[PDB]
């Protein structure tokens, strides 16, 4: 009751901190309590472009992969590259003989995964038969041209005589084979270009074979063509061979593709490439990595957060706030 | 808070107090003052500190994937990728939503409880020399220098030195 | 006494509690629960807020191609499309490879909204009829399909063009016939040997007869294959064929659709609910549901378990 | 519980409160009485009504999906459709199990808690005028009508009026 | 206090918890290391090195694969009419038998592996106009040559092949599993030598399906004597459906259907032996023990098995902090 | 921990304490003894006996699956059944780590719930007979055989019988 504190008493109060600002996080208990301090854990800014630093990017300009493959001639600046991961832009297009590939997409996987287009010419021999076939849809600067990596048979004089080639695999890795089967637009076109009615082609190894017809009939002009090949591959593993058997309509290979088991895939994306630091990309460009989690892209490649449904994630790093009076 | 100290019986936090998170303020005729404690500041931070890496692994590299967007429809397959991918994101959705607020659940409570174990610490080594007022605060009923509530801080006060001093000024 | 008083602290309790499970306890009272698992269907599918259609005896493919007893089906559209297990064929015999991937796309789209367009066939029979599949008493076939037959004794070449000048892709149902003997393939098609080519710009698909015997169907042992093939804006779909040709008459509006087909047997009729089930709709009141993994709309989640209890009230401790 | 409060020093629960989930009992000069507290049972229901809305979000909407039962058998793809849907199920069943016993386990604690903060306010209070004797209760050793025990109650109890009375009766 | 002999009027209790001198350290939320009395490991990482007969019903395939051992090799002959819960394929198994390949040979190996048993009734088929049981040098039964003893060689007989036109009801209550084939020549003269026409054709028809396949003439790589193959096809005949097959040349028959169970079974690739002793969980590194909830020996699994993680190592404390003397 | 009993006011354990998790030491005229206390260490055994079995299954039984090894590259199928299972693995990844860093934390925290408890009963029943000295320790301001702590032991102690006595000591 003394307003004066005694000499022989004292007074000791225990606290904690306080901060002017605090900021809201949910706990199990509340959905919004104050505390001193708190962390974003969600990434949902990216930079706007791809950083090329940290990974090898290719940037595929005017080409899918699959044209870079095959030797489409508006592409012929990517012959036996390399990457970690290669960039597919929209605008991309064709600009060589008409084609499709059965599963396309898997295809494409191998080779995105493969990460490398390391092309090694072989000395098929081709007895009595017209090589090096090309088309005026294919043009190789004012020539008439064809896919690079492939060849176009037709008949020699006469005759177009039942090919029979093979082709072993001595090497310490597994052999890719692009190869494909000519479509006519009319049994007149058919026997023009291969004498026989009923074309055929059989590709095989030791323990499997891949057995294909051609398909005849008239087709929607692409640059001036109404004919159409369509593209298959073959794997061909160390110690097995490879062999052709056909009797015309054969779009045949010129070598093999290195395979390998690497790191590398493929990605689409219209964001411009540009040097930086980074070590995770998205179609968005490239993000930083310091936060556990990401709202940018589903679609990541490298050292990525994982990608969540929420834009915001507060973590506390302090206590309670409680500001005073 | 479940012991009921930050924002309990401690009504309110220091602005004032920048040197640790918890701490002592004291009256005597020398005067008033402040002191962190730092034992207490540092077992909270340690705990606090990168506290997800602790269930989290480090962010490790990812290759060659599925594809996860498609420019025509295609039936059987592409809804199986599809579907795939959004069971993935959906869980990984809800794990985040549950870690974050596990967490931070678990960063208040531990917060309050070294406010509560520093209250209880100073009340023990005070014995019967001290009342509590409420508040958080200590009545200590003895001559007590900044010398003396420095021997409190640091955890060497000697309560049998002033007992009977101080059972004279409770009891009389 | 007067000098004294007694203050005690308490918290309340029920006679009646129930049992929850915990971290740290298998099976411990609380003053009160709840549920967190609908294991309970209405026993019928609720029609208020979705569209919901009911197949009777009709599958989803068999109202698209047009089927007679299907025909109440043309030009409708769905959220959700049932189809009944009792349904049944009843036109001519057909199979279609990648069967499962049509009726995906053309549920998911959500419409049956169909097109006629003037397809010239010069030098063909059209409308050729069976015996299978009966319309009005009458021989007839699928409403959207056109079966071609030599006329005289000539089956030209059919080269036709027909180009998209719309905003969306048109969806082609089209077909081959397989006839029973070789007899019957130049009876109906002069041709010994027949051949449909589909081709856009960025597709060709090109498909050869099997002539042969089928297992007897409504009389007919001959087989009709179905195919589709979509037209992007801007594109243009050619048919070029030499016999067999089972022509599409125009074309399904395809669209980015949020709709679904479910199988069922359970009645539908008018009741509030926003998520349904094979066994019927369920409440969504609860986070968790053990009524069937299939299910469709604003849906709890499936999980194993039959039920989850909730504490919402403390440790139950009742007067001695 | 982990602080011991319900049942543990407070022996059981009372079924004769209606009006509040803690509270109190209390013999003076002028009979027993019984009141209810607010703050204590408000904090409680606040963090247990509606608790799961925290951690699971307002059911979405799913519409077309992948086929889940199959009539016919066709082994690689369809049994790739079946795998995904069971490991979805299984680690739902699994999320779902871990989310109720925790959030049960914090049920439990929570009201624990409040009880146990509950008694240790009123100790505050009380000061050196009172003793615990087990149980939840308090002897307070001055006489206390019902506008004292009231005072206590409503957190405006003060001690210095009543300590040498208390002290009196205590030593 | 101090008195070096304590008084009879006071007392002393202390209360205090147990201790261990060897601790062992757990991670928590709070800490990343922590001494408890005692804990245990969680993550199972030790197999039994071999693979348990008593549990589950095993199956060793020897040197045989289990689409060999129902096709029916005659190396595989011993396998006639078993089944199983689980079958082992090893490694070095081989075939040995007419080659052949099985386009999505991965389906019909979960459909039988998964159905568990090899219950095969022969059917009384009218092949009227051809030669039954052909016979290759290739496939070695006994001394003399020989063929799948599941599978019918058809070849011309006399001056012609007529067309086959056979059927078959389903009068029971489960589904049959019918498998077929149809042979590719290597040759032109070996076609016409073995089925008059140019041209083979198989279609093999239910009520609500169909299938149709081509040969495809053409040398394949010379194995065990032969450039031709042979291609393996399956149809499953539903209760009350019927099965009817037409060739006018190539078709390599069925002589009965498998009965299909919905089995609770599989089929494993392991190299370990099989041994005495009792366990429900099987790995490709043997069995291992059930009594943890996760495990780090394999993601292949059957039976009761604890949960394939990452971790090599979790420890869950059974006790107190430890805080010695 | 977080009520700051195991590691805080009780200095350390005790090895040679071989039949409970938890008990008293005492000194009196009679001797000094040992004995563990069967209720506490009790309920901290029953939370902590196989405690996963309250949130995940012992084993569940699997038959045929997808296969996860392959030889030949095939390409988009094998991708997805790759990615399918290397989802599931990292999700109870995440699940396993989670589990026991909550499992391990909750552990803690109940068995110093159990000192804490077990020293507040043992501080109630003595009312004004005793005082805290830290370190979990009483004293006892009156004669105290064994006979006498018995009965705190099984909580029977009547603090009326003995008040005047310690009462008389405490304060002299
Ligand atoms: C089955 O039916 C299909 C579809 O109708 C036929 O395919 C068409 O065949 C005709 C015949 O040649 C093609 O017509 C040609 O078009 C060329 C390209 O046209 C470009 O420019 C026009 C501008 O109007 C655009 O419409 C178009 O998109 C292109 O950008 C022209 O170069 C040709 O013109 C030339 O015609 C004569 C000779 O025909 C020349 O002497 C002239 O100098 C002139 O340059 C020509 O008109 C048409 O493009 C094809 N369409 C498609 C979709 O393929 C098949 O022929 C038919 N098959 C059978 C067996 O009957
Ligand atoms: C290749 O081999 C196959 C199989 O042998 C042949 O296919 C059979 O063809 C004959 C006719 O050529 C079919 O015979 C018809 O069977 C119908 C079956 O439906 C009945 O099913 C059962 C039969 O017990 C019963 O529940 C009930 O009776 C059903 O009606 C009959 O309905 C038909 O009967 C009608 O015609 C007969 C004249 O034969 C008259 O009595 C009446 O008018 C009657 O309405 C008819 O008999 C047989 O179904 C075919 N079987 C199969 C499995 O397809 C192929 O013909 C052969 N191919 C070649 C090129 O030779
Ligand atoms: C299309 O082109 C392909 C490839 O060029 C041809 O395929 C080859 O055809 C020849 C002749 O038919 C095959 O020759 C045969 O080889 C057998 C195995 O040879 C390998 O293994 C043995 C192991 O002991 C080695 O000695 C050898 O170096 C090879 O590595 C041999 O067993 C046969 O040779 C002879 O064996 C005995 C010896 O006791 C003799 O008595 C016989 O005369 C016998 O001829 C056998 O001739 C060759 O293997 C084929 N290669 C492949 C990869 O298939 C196609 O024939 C061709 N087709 C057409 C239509 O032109
Ligand atoms: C009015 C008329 O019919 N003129 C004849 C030409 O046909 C027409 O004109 C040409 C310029 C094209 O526009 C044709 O589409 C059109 O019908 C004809 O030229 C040849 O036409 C054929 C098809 O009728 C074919 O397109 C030929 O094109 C090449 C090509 O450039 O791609 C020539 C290549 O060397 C050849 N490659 C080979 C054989 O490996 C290909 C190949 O035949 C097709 O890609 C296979 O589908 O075609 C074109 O030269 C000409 C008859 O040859 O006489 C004109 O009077
Ligand atoms: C015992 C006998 O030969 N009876 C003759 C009838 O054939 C028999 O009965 C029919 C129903 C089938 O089961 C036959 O296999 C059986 O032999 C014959 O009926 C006609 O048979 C022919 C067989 O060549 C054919 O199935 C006719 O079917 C139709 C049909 O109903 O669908 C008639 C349609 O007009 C026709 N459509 C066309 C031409 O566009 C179709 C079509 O040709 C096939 O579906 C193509 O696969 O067939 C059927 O009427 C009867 C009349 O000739 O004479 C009996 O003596
Ligand atoms: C050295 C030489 O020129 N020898 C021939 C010999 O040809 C060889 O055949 C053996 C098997 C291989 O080494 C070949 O590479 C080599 O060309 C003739 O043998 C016949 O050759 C046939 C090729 O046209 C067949 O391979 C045939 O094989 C059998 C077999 O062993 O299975 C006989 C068997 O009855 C038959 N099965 C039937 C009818 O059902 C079967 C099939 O016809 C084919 O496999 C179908 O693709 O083949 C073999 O006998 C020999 C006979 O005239 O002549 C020597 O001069
Ligand atoms: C509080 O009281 C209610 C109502 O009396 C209790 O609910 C009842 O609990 C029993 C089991 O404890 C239920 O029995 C079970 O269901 C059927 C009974 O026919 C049987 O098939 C099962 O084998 C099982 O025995 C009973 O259905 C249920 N009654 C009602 C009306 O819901 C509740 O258990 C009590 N809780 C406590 C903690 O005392
Ligand atoms: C705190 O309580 C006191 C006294 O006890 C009261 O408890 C209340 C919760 C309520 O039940 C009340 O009826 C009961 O008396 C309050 O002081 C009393 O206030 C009333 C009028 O409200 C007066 O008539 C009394 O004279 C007075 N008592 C005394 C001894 O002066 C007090 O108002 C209350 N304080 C607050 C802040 O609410
Ligand atoms: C609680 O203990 C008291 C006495 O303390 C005893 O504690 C035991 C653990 C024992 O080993 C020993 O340390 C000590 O004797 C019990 O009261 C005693 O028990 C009987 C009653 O018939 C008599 O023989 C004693 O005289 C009596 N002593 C006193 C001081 O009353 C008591 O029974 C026990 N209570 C319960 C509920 O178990
Ligand atoms: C399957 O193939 C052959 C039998 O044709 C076995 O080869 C024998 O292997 C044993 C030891 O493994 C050795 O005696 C010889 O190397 C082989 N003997 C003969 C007569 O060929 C092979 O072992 C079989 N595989 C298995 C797993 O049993
Ligand atoms: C596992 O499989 C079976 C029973 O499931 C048993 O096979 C016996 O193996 C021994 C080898 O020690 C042979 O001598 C016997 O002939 C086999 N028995 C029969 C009935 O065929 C055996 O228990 C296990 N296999 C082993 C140990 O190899
Ligand atoms: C503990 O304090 C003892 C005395 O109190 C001191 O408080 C400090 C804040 C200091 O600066 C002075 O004001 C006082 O002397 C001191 O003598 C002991 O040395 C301290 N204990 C330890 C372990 O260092
Ligand atoms: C602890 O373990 C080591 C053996 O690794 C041993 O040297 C030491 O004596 C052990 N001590 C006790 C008390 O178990």
């Amino acid at each position: 009751q003394n307003p004066i504190s005694n000499n022989n008493t004292a007074t000791l109060c225990l606290g904690h901190h306080a901060v002017a600002n605090g900021t809201l996080v949910k706990t199990i208990s509340d959905d919004q309590i104050e505390v001193t301090n708190a962390t974003e854990l969600v990434q949902s800014i990216s930079m706007g472009k791809i950083c090329n630093n940290s990974y090898r990017i290719l940037d595929g300009r005017n080409c899918t992969l699959i044209d870079a493959m095959l030797g489409d001639p508006h592409c012929d600046v990517f012959q036996y590259e390399n990457w970690d991961l290669f960039i597919e832009r929209s605008s991309a297009f064709s600009n060589c003989y008409p084609y499709d590939i059965p599963d396309y997409a898997s295809l494409r996987s191998i080779v995105a995964s493969s990460g490398t287009l390391e092309f090694t010419a072989e000395g098929f021999t081709w007895t009595g038969v017209t090589q090096n076939g090309r088309s005026g849809a294919c043009k190789r600067g004012s020539a008439d041209s064809f896919f690079s990596r492939l060849n176009w048979l037709t008949k020699s004089g006469n005759s177009y005589p039942t090919l029979n080639v093979t082709m072993p695999n001595n090497k310490n890795f597994d052999k890719l084979y692009i190869w494909g089967i000519h479509h006519p637009s009319s049994n007149q076109e058919q026997t023009k270009l291969y004498i026989q009615e009923s074309g055929r082609v059989t590709v095989s190894t030791k323990r499997s074979q891949q057995t294909i017809i051609p398909n005849i009939g008239s087709r929607p002009w692409v640059r001036g063509q109404s004919g159409r090949i369509s593209i298959y591959w073959t794997i061909v593993k160390p110690g097995d061979i490879l062999m052709i058997n056909s009797n015309g309509n054969l779009v045949a290979p010129r070598g093999y593709f290195k395979l390998k088991t690497g790191k590398s895939s493929v990605m689409r994306s219209d964001v411009p490439i540009d040097i930086c630091v980074s070590e995770c990309i998205t179609p968005n460009g490239s993000i930083s990595n310091e936060k556990p989690f990401q709202n940018v892209n589903k679609v990541t490649y490298g050292k990525c957060p994982k990608y969540i449904r929420q834009n915001t994630l507060k973590l506390a790093t302090g206590m309670r706030n409680v500001p005073e009076k | 808070g479940i012991f009921g100290a930050i924002a309990g019986f401690i009504e309110n936090g220091w602005e004032g107090m920048v040197d640790g998170w918890y701490g002592f303020r004291y009256q005597n005729s020398e005067g008033t003052g402040q002191a962190a404690d730092l034992k207490s500041t540092q077992t909270a931070i340690d705990q606090i500190n990168e506290k997800l890496n602790r269930v989290i692994e480090r962010t490790n590299e990812k290759f060659h994937q599925i594809e996860k967007e498609f420019s025509e429809v295609e039936g059987r397959i592409q809804d199986l990728e599809k579907y795939v991918e959004d069971t993935k994101i959906d869980l990984w959705s809800y794990n985040a939503e549950l870690l974050v607020a596990l967490e931070n659940q678990h960063t208040i409570d531990l917060t309050d409880a070294e406010m509560n174990k520093l209250f209880e610490k100073t009340r023990r080594q005070l014995r019967e020399n001290a009342e509590d007022m409420g508040g958080g605060c200590f009545k200590i009923y003895h001559k007590c220098d900044n010398a003396c509530i420095g021997s409190i801080r640091n955890g060497t006060y000697d309560h049998y030195i002033y007992r009977d001093e101080a059972l004279n000024n409770r009891f009389q």
